[PDB]
């Protein structure tokens, strides 16, 4: 349908908002979580 | 072998609904038209779908008395331009069956436009057009007989001035047009209202947000509200061109529900990128908020060749990197600026201070300021009060500075638990909820 | 005879839209009427039934 | 972007800017309006050398915003440029409701008549008579007669007849056309004068002039000019039409005039044209001659004998086929089942002779000079009383010196068993004379002490008094109606009140309210005979706002049963409205509004070839209310009447349907009693006479109105059914020249032979005789090109014409 403007112009997705939240947060998820008890 | 059976069901086409709807509509006034002659919409748009042809339908149109069985038995038995277009003027002047004046100088005409040539007959549809507007001109000062152009032929008339408008598009822009459409307001104003207005108003903002910029400001003396929306299509993309009005008039908060309105009223299918494509722009006022949630809740996959920028800057919305700014700017820049994007480019920042500080806000009753100077890449304790100071700049939640050293003494506000404020508001609720017994009542009303 | 005719369907609107309001009343009227029927029909209550047998 | 220039106050550059203006007007609308301010710092300037366009340029701002009081504003102050510019969509949408301000300003023009009116621009009528100058150079007279109304003036009207080289039919055809549609009086009296001021000085010597403003102003001195002149250029041929219109087409008191007009050969001409002997006795051997009946059939019900009033019926059915016929069988062929019944069959019995022998004018007198009511038997007042109430039929509608003379014998009689009789046929040859007789015995009629004599005086006082304006006598009628013993009193008392006033439209109003206020139900249902009489023939609002609602909301069901039966008296003049408005009115909860629903389409729907009212009716004479059956098939005699046989398929249907109930015993007798009175209703004279409210005048006639609104209820006084019979006019024509002369004139109709039977193509005349037709066989015949006798005045349908000897 034509409407005179427009014309011109779950795979691994609901996870989208956790790894977009947990792209440069917590990387690794446990790699530094398992080696947090021995920092202090 | 298939073209002779449009010869059957093409032929059935105009004996059906053109020959029902002139026959039914000489009688029993306003069932006259809409009950089956406004199936005209999509059962032209399916005519130029469903199927030499083109100067058949438009020889030897006017004939005498109404041997329209045999003529059209005649356009049938014929598959075995220069003056063709204007011979249903040719033939005779069309004297006599008023409500197919523009029902022929529709149907048959406008197949070149699917035809697409360009180059010969757009200038003869432009013709075809004159003598179909001597008509609309025409039917208040020589055709002072019956109504037959408001009941009928208003609602066949707006759909082929989109037709105007698909014929004048295709070459160039239209001025005279402009103050011809408010002649033809101003002979549907008082009288009988039609969208018609609202249509080329549809491109005027069309071509003006290409071309001119004047005309907000006379919409807005001109906001004849037109409560109708029988279409409901045709407000819905009048609701996202004002939207978009509305994203660079820079009204976000309004803009939210209302392009989230003309989204929910459309109904439509076709997954080739209409309602994706219009709705990327929709809430691209979403990413002027401030707040966008995850995006994984809008995309259609067709879509995805489009939105090969959007996400990369959804995501630097969510973030606050200003290489992913500036890189998604560059180098995601294309595709947008045919639309118009770059008014978000200049408040990122602002969409990413307000992000961060919901988060923090929602999150804290108390923060400090010289740590909110470091919870974003801010600059400083003199940048981050200014930045509280910007953070409320409308009324938001509490937030006094421990006016000593103390940094903020801000808190978390109260009293929406369920009190006043919400049976503040439900007396609105239900002046909606009555508003619908209204529409019960009009229910009751439709016979 | 465009001075009478339009001068005459303005009169039959009229009228018309008088006839209306017997209708609209006559509604009004017969809503209660059923409602009177209704309960004053009812009233057929237990006025010292007695215990028979249905065959 | 030209406020901005807007700045400067010299006009040098404003000429300009104006030119600006009109060239980008259409794309700069919202630059104007907010600008209206300084359109008015420019337009109030008295040196501002164009505040007349910028009025224009202002039209043009609230041309994109479409306002009305900017636009009187424009006429105001636009002035040369508001005036020759017409020639546009863009100011003739502004103008167009610019002259919808001057029709609402004509509106208040009419609102108040004396002087004080609201202030006129002269340059908004100023465009009403420059584009009316288009109208008289277009010629076309729907442009002049249209404009000359939609100001509801008559100046320009009367500029209207002063066109060009035409004007053959406006001068004879404009009464007409303001008759055909008026609502209003109060000027249609000033319009209806000076357009017959003009016929009577027109090149050619009118009559319909007359003839309608005769009926519809009734003038005394009208009458008397032409009377005037038609005796001044002394001839009578041309007085014929309008002299044996005044006794034929004219009621009482309006003889009255002419008389006071009368003496200021054709002295032996006014001598007789009040008299009005010619068309009675035309009508007696047109009865006569045209006897077209059966008494077969007469014999197939007389075999039903029963004592009730089933004599009357039999008696009533072969008067209606003998009034003015002179000739009676059963009050010849029996004396037993003559004498059956007892005391009102004896009243009916010799009332059959006053009906039969009405018109038989002067000589029925000598006829019954036998039956006086005091030869014949002292022993039943009734039958001395139906002797002077058919005393009455012998002066039904014209009476004569004898109208006083019968009030001679109303001086000294019985008690109250004479004057039922003796005071209706006083005030039915005494219509609206407001005699001082009928006064002074009605005083003692009212103070009678007994309720059975409240019709006598009540309804013939409405009948001396009708129209009155009075007070007085009202005074005694209805103070007198709050504290009386009976209710038939109260009744006869009622009608009468409502027979008091007549044709009002505005004046009967307070007594519509005094009697609406009442919790008397009788004296409300006389407010509704009342809003009938006064509003008669005229679609007034006024009337059936206040029925609508008492027809609604009030339970007490004798003033509803008179809501719809008021609707047909005010309403007749369109009856293709009746089935529609009726429809769910038939379907009601008592027999009150079912029994007038069914009056209602009767006395409505009286001329029409509808066969919807037959086809309604159906379920209304099979309906579970016996006596509303009963007035069913009499309302299938209302609707056959003024009907043929092939007008509508089941007129022989109903009268085997009348024989199928009536001539078996297991059906209703209450309901089949009007079945053979049906019948005699359709076969009025062998279908020769029928009801008639509208005239070819116009001019309705007193017995159907008066006489079939007494007759509507008919159980209260069984002798309320005999007045129907005074309204019967013979469907016949006279093309008669001299008062006697018989023609030799025998013209046509393309018909068919069918059509014209009634128990060749060409129709075919009787050389007056009149000849029987059907009313709407008139306007479907052919003059006689080939006749030595050729008719010149135009008959489209029945009444008199003038033909010439040739």
């Amino acid at each position: 349908m034509s409407e005179k403007k427009q014309p011109v112009d779950e795979d691994n997705w609901d996870d989208d908002n956790v790894e977009d939240d947990f792209s440069n947060q917590l990387r690794a998820e446990l790699e530094k979580h398992g080696y947090k008890m021995e920092t202090s | 072998p298939p073209p002779p059976a449009p010869q059957d069901v093409e032929m059935k086409e105009e004996a059906a609904t053109g020959g029902g709807s002139t026959g039914e509509a000489d009688g029993k006034t306003a069932a006259a038209a809409a009950e089956h002659s406004q199936r005209e919409l999509d059962t032209v748009t399916l005519e130029d779908i469903k199927e030499g042809k083109e100067p058949r339908f438009v020889l030897r149109a006017l004939r005498m008395l109404p041997s329209t069985s045999r003529r059209l038995n005649h356009y049938v038995l014929y598959k075995a331009l220069l003056p063709f277009l204007e011979e249903p003027m040719d033939t005779e002047a069309d004297l006599q069956f008023r409500p197919r004046t523009g029902k022929a100088a529709s149907t048959p005409l406008l197949p070149e436009v699917e035809a697409y040539l360009q180059l010969l007959v757009v200038i003869f549809m432009m013709n075809s057009k004159r003598y179909k507007e001597a008509q609309k001109i025409s039917d208040d000062l020589m055709q002072k007989i019956s109504t037959q152009n408001r009941r009928a032929l208003d609602l066949v008339a707006a759909k082929c001035y989109y037709y105007h408008a698909r014929v004048y598009e295709f070459l160039d822009k239209l001025d005279v047009v402009r103050s011809f459409l408010h002649a033809r307001l101003r002979t549907a104003t008082l009288r009988h209202d039609a969208d018609g207005q609202a249509t080329l108003l549809n491109l005027l903002l069309r071509n003006y947000l290409h071309y001119s910029l004047y005309d907000q400001a006379e919409k807005l003396v001109s906001k004849s509200v037109f409560p109708e929306q029988a279409n409901n299509n045709e407000w819905a993309r009048y609701l996202y061109y004002t939207g978009r009005i509305k994203a660079i008039q820079l009204e976000y908060s309004e803009a939210r529900r209302t392009m989230t309105n003309a989204l929910r009223k459309a109904p439509q299918h076709t997954a080739v990128g209409f309602k994706q494509t219009v709705h990327k722009l929709l809430i691209v006022v979403e990413l002027l908020l401030g707040e966008i949630p995850d995006r994984l809740q809008f995309r259609q996959p067709s879509l995805k060749r489009s939105l090969m920028p959007y996400f990369l800057l959804t995501q630097a919305v969510r973030t606050g990197n200003l290489a992913k700014f500036n890189q998604v700017l560059d180098q995601f820049g294309e595709k947008f600026q045919a639309d118009g994007t770059y008014t978000l480019i200049i408040r990122l920042r602002h969409n990413v201070i307000k992000t961060g500080v919901r988060m923090i806000s929602l999150s804290y009753s108390r923060i400090s300021l010289a740590d909110i100077a470091q919870k974003l890449q801010l600059d400083s304790p003199e940048d981050a009060e200014f930045i509280v100071a910007k953070a409320i700049r409308d009324g938001v939640i509490e937030a006094s500075i421990n006016h000593e050293k103390g940094y903020v003494q801000s808190k978390e506000m109260i009293d929406i638990y369920s009190t006043r404020e919400p049976q503040l508001a439900f007396h609105q609720r239900i002046s909606f909820c009555l508003d619908i017994h209204n529409m019960s009542v009009k229910a009751m009303r439709f016979p | 005879d465009l001075y009478s005719r339009y001068k005459k369907l303005q009169q039959e609107l009229e009228f018309l839209e008088v006839q209306e309001e017997y209708i609209k009343d006559e509604q009004k009227n017969l809503k209660k009427e059923f409602l009177h029927a209704q309960e004053e029909v009812k009233r057929i209550q237990s006025i010292p039934l007695v215990i028979g047998q249905f065959l | 972007g030209i406020i901005s220039l807007l700045d400067e106050d010299e006009p040098q550059l404003k000429e300009f800017a104006l030119h600006k203006l009109n060239a980008v007007v259409n794309d700069f609308w919202a630059e104007i309006s907010e600008s209206v301010d300084k359109i008015e710092v420019l337009y109030e300037d008295e040196g501002f050398r164009s505040r007349q366009f910028a009025a224009l340029v202002a039209s043009k701002v609230f041309y994109h915003l479409g306002a009305f009081e900017e636009s009187l504003n424009y006429a105001l102050g636009a002035g040369d440029l508001f005036n020759v510019n017409d020639n546009s969509e863009y100011v003739e949408t502004i103008i167009a409701k610019c002259i919808d301000h001057y029709t609402k300003q004509c509106v208040e023009n009419a609102d108040l008549p004396e002087g004080e009116k609201k202030p006129i621009d002269q340059r908004l009528e100023g465009i009403v008579n420059k584009m009316f100058q288009r109208c008289l150079d277009d010629h076309k007279y729907k442009q002049a007669i249209g404009i000359a109304l939609e100001t509801r003036r008559l100046d320009v009207f009367e500029k209207t007849i002063l066109e060009s080289n035409d004007v053959p039919g406006m001068l004879a055809y404009s009464l007409k056309l303001c008759m055909s549609l008026m609502q209003n009086k109060q000027f249609r009296n000033k319009v209806l004068r000076v357009l017959v001021k003009i016929y009577m000085n027109l090149e050619k010597p009118d009559f319909i002039n007359v003839c309608q403003c005769l009926i519809f102003l009734d003038d005394p001195q009208a009458v008397s000019d032409i009377l005037e002149k038609l005796v001044k250029e002394d001839n009578l041929l041309m007085a014929y039409q309008i002299c044996f219109d005044l006794y034929e087409s004219a009621s009482q008191q309006f003889l009255s005039s002419v008389i006071q007009n009368l003496r200021t050969d054709q002295t032996l001409k006014m001598i007789k044209i009040l008299s009005g002997e010619m068309a009675i006795e035309l009508h007696l051997q047109f009865l006569i001659r045209n006897n077209n009946t059966d008494l077969m059939i007469l014999k197939n019900t007389k075999d039903a004998v029963r004592n009730s009033v089933c004599h009357t019926a039999t008696v009533i059915a072969n008067s209606f086929m003998h009034c003015g016929t002179t000739s009676d069988q059963f009050l010849r062929d029996n004396l037993e089942w003559l004498a059956r019944a007892t005391n009102w069959a004896k009243f009916t019995a010799t009332a059959s002779l006053g009906v039969i022998h009405k018109g038989h004018e002067k000589e029925a007198l000598q006829l019954m000079a036998t039956y006086l009511p005091k030869d014949t038997s002292p022993g039943s007042a009734y039958q001395e009383g139906g002797g002077l109430y058919a005393l009455g039929l012998i002066h039904a509608n014209h009476g004569g010196d004898i109208i006083d003379y019968l009030l001679n014998q109303l001086k000294n009689a019985s008690n109250d068993i004479v004057r039922h009789g003796g005071s209706l046929g006083l005030g039915l040859a005494a219509m609206g004379t407001a005699r001082q007789d009928v006064y002074d015995l009605l005083k003692t009629n009212l103070y009678q002490d007994d309720a059975v004599t409240g019709e006598a005086a009540g309804l013939a006082l409405g009948l001396v008094m009708l129209g009155s304006k009075n007070a007085q006598a009202i005074e005694d009628m209805v103070g007198y109606a709050q504290e009386t013993q009976h209710e038939k009193i109260l009744r006869g008392l009622a009608v009468g009140i409502a027979l008091v006033m007549y044709g009002r439209m505005e004046e009967a109003d307070a007594l519509i309210e005094s009697l609406c206020r009442d919790k008397d139900p009788i004296l409300r249902r006389s407010g509704m005979y009342t809003v009938a009489m006064a509003y008669c023939g005229s679609g007034n609002n006024k009337a059936i706002r206040r029925l609508l609602h008492v027809a609604v909301s009030d339970v007490n069901d004798d003033v509803r049963r008179a809501a719809v039966e008021s609707l047909g008296f005010i309403l007749f003049r369109t009856p293709e409205q009746c089935p529609s408005v009726v429809s769910l009115l038939s379907e009601s909860y008592n027999p009150h509004v079912r029994y007038g629903a069914a009056m209602a389409l009767g006395i409505c729907c009286a001329g029409t070839g509808n066969k919807e009212a037959i086809n309604l009716l159906e379920p209304m004479t099979n309906d579970p209310v016996n006596y509303v059956r009963q007035g069913a098939l009499i309302a299938s005699a209302l609707i056959m009447i003024q009907q043929t046989e092939i007008t509508c398929p089941k007129v022989n249907q109903f009268r085997q349907l009348y024989s199928k109930v009536i001539n078996d015993k297991h059906d209703d007798v209450m309901a089949k009693f009007g079945a053979i009175l049906a019948q005699g209703i359709l076969d009025a004279g062998g279908h020769n006479v029928t009801i008639s409210l509208q005239s070819r005048t116009g001019h309705t006639h007193m017995p159907s109105v008066v006489g079939v609104l007494v007759f509507t209820q008919f159980w209260f006084w069984f002798p309320l059914s005999h007045f129907l019979s005074l309204a019967y006019t013979p469907t016949c024509v006279i093309g008669l020249n001299k008062d006697l002369k018989m023609p030799k004139v025998q013209y046509k109709s393309n018909c068919k032979p069918s059509t014209f039977a009634y128990p060749t193509a060409k129709a075919k005349k009787k050389e007056k005789n009149p000849a029987r037709v059907m009313p709407a066989q008139l306007k479907v015949l052919t003059m006689p090109e080939t006749c030595r006798y050729q008719p010149f005045k135009p008959l489209s349908i029945g009444g008199i014409i003038i033909l010439k000897d040739t």
